[PDB]
């Protein structure tokens, strides 16, 4: 435990957790001369923490 | 006959144009897979469109 110094009494650590949407998925297979089809919807999440 | 052979055709190409559609009507197309039991080569013989 290397020592450290501060001027204030209480110590608050606020952690911000982040689950970004993972770049997954393969490009859809189609035949030349066709209208394309769209991609799915993905989710990202943010949670926090107090200590 | 034996030493000189006259002119004689070899091959031949009969090339055609495509099947048109309307410009202002707008095409909407999607790709499907074949039914394998049908003789699909029979449908695609003729060069005329």
């Amino acid at each position: 435990f290397p020592e450290d110094s501060t001027f204030a009494s209480e110590l608050e650590l606020y952690l911000l957790r982040t689950q970004d949407a993972e770049q997954t998925g393969m490009t859809f297979v189609h035949q030349v001369g066709s209208t394309s089809l769209p991609v799915e919807a993905r989710v990202a999440k943010v949670d926090l923490a107090k200590a | 006959m034996d030493k000189v052979k006259l002119f004689q055709t070899i091959g031949r190409v009969e090339y055609w144009e495509r099947v048109p559609r309307l410009h202002a009507y707008g095409v909407f197309a999607l790709p499907f897979p074949m039914d394998p039991d049908v003789n699909w080569a029979q449908w695609f013989t003729g060069p005329h469109p």
